[PDB]
């Protein structure tokens, strides 16, 4: 085989099927609706690139550097993941996620992700309380 | 692609673009004292934790896995509510702590409960081996009945019958008690009723063990050999093969998908390819016979006349740890995740720290966590779990320890 | 007496 998804930019990535069929997403308009070219308007070109690059190579070994880049391209990537419906994508990004509040401190957290606190003192102690 | 900041507050931004599930599915792999910080980073952040029940599906989590969680959800009530504020369930998270460390706590000093279950009868004086449950024992005394106990109120069901010898091991299962004997027979008895199906001859010597699971048996004799059946049914089951290579009695057979392992009075344990059944190695080393096994995985425990418990790594053959506190023979043994239970011919049974036990650091005298002494003779069989051990003994008593 | 269930070495 050999179909055509185009991105939300116009850019037509070529790819074999079953590098895509992955995505059930793209799965779907082809295995259900007979689409030509396979549109994603949810997804970015460059976003399209970065998990094209992930579903051909398919606790990571490999995926730890994939995924070493910044939350708001991370972020894009959940959700693309979850759009493309990418099982393993939206697992190992989300893990990683996981991976960077786990460890202690709400204080620490906050740092890592930016984040005002909104608690009053109230609201702070009957949370602490519940320890 | 790239080019949006340490931006992502990923917590508070999904729910905002309509996708709760996805913080929810984030935060849910986290462990608690840290699901306790996501909670008291922010508001949003605690609301997700709130409208997600991320405590119950963090204990709900727990339960689908480790042992002791299932076990205290089933038991004492709580479980009730698993699969409705989500307080109580964090309220809750450290109360099912607290029990987890009281009972791992006075179950390595003294947790005892007992409740003799004296069997009588004429001949006998020896329950030899038994199998247990949540709500009963399949018990083979010495009598040549099995006889089958109540667990609340611990009177007698059933006292199954048609044996010629002393019932010497048993199977439950979901379908079919099997039983090997002093008459060199295997019997299948329904285990709802006490209906022997099939009676099957083959052996010459006492069965002294049988091991069971799937489709297929594993049996064993005096007789100095192992049979191997592949079972269709109770009604059909086929002789696959018979392994021969030990010198005496074969006192103990064992299984898994990967090997079928043996022990015999020759002070050997014979490892066997569960497909093709032909020997692979030899684990050499006690010094006396062997009467017991259990082989889990990557793990074989062995009890002997020598005095010894072995623990063995079932593919090099190596021998991991010796175990010495047992002031007379071994007669059975038990593993589990955490523990090494074991039954001696002085009616005491010892418990070891396995974890312990298998690190080399950890040094001879402290292995054996305190050491439970309620039987007047030879202790037979036992199979425990994360709160219970239950054991059989010549004195024809079983206990249920606590 | 030894056990019916279990037996050392040899013959």
């Amino acid at each position: 085989p050999s179909i055509k998804l185009q991105s939300s930019d116009g850019e037509i990535f070529e790819v074999d099927v079953e590098i895509a069929k992955q995505s059930v997403t793209i799965k779907t308009m082809l295995e259900d609706l007979g689409m030509d070219p396979v549109p994603l308007p949810n997804v970015n070109a460059a976003i399209l690139k970065k998990v094209i690059q992930w579903c051909t190579h398919h606790i990571p070994v490999w995926d730890q550097e994939f995924l070493k880049v910044d939350q708001g391209t991370l972020f894009e990537l959940i959700l693309a993941a979850n759009y493309l419906d990418i099982k393993g994508l939206l697992d190992v990004t989300c893990k990683t996620v996981a991976n960077m509040i786990k460890g202690k401190t709400p204080e620490e957290i906050r740092k890592t992700f930016n984040i005002k606190n909104d608690f009053t003192e109230e609201e702070e102690a009957q949370v602490r309380k519940e320890n | 692609s790239p080019a949006i900041m340490l931006q992502r507050d990923f917590i508070t931004a999904l729910p905002a673009r309509g996708l709760d599930h996805i913080a929810e599915n984030i935060l849910s792999y986290l462990d608690a004292k840290s699901l306790c910080a996501a909670e008291l980073v922010c508001k949003e952040w605690y609301r997700v934790t709130s409208d997600g029940m991320l405590w119950k599906k963090l204990i709900e989590r727990m339960v689908r896995t480790d042992s002791l969680w299932r076990g205290l959800a089933e038991r004492r009530g709580w479980g009730q509510y698993l699969f409705p504020p989500n307080s109580f369930y964090r309220a809750l998270y450290p109360k099912i702590i607290q029990d987890i460390e009281t009972i791992e706590s006075n179950w390595r000093c003294g947790r005892h409960s007992l409740q003799r279950i004296h069997c009588r009868s004429e001949t006998s004086k020896g329950v030899y081996c038994l199998q247990y449950d949540d709500q009963k024992i399949v018990s083979g005394l010495r009598d040549n009945t099995i006889k089958i106990w109540d667990k609340n109120t611990l009177e007698c069901k059933r006292i199954l019958t048609g044996h010629t010898g002393s019932v010497l091991c048993l199977q439950y299962d979901e379908r079919v008690i099997i039983t090997g004997s002093s008459d060199s027979t295997v019997r299948v008895w329904d285990v709802n009723t006490g209906e022997m199906l099939n009676t099957l001859i083959h052996h010459c010597e006492a069965v002294l063990h049988l091991r069971f699971n799937n489709g297929m048996m594993v049996t064993c004799s005096k007789d100095r050999s192992i049979a191997v059946w592949d079972m269709a049914s109770p009604t059909d089951i086929t002789l696959r093969r018979v392994l021969v290579g030990h010198r005496a009695a074969v006192n103990v057979v064992d299984f898994d998908d990967k090997y079928i392992v043996s022990a015999s009075g020759d002070r050997t344990i014979k490892v066997w390819n569960t497909s093709t059944c032909e020997f692979v190695r030899t684990l050499n080393g006690h010094k006396r016979g062997i009467a017991c096994l259990q082989y889990r995985d990557r793990l074989v425990v062995s009890g002997s006349s020598d005095n010894t418990i072995r623990l063995w790594d079932i593919e090099c053959g190596a021998c991991l740890r010796v175990l010495e506190g047992h002031e007379e023979l071994v007669r059975c043994i038990r593993f589990d995740n955490k523990r090494i239970v074991s039954g001696a011919y002085d009616g005491k049974i010892k418990v070891w720290d396995l974890v312990a036990a298998l690190d080399p650091r950890a040094p001879a005298g402290t292995l054996c966590l305190r050491t439970l002494v309620e039987h007047s003779g030879r202790v037979f069989r036992l199979q425990f779990d994360e709160f219970q051990i239950v054991s059989s003994s010549h004195d024809d008593t079983i206990l249920i320890w606590d | 007496y030894l056990d019916s269930g279990i037996h050392s070495g040899a013959t």
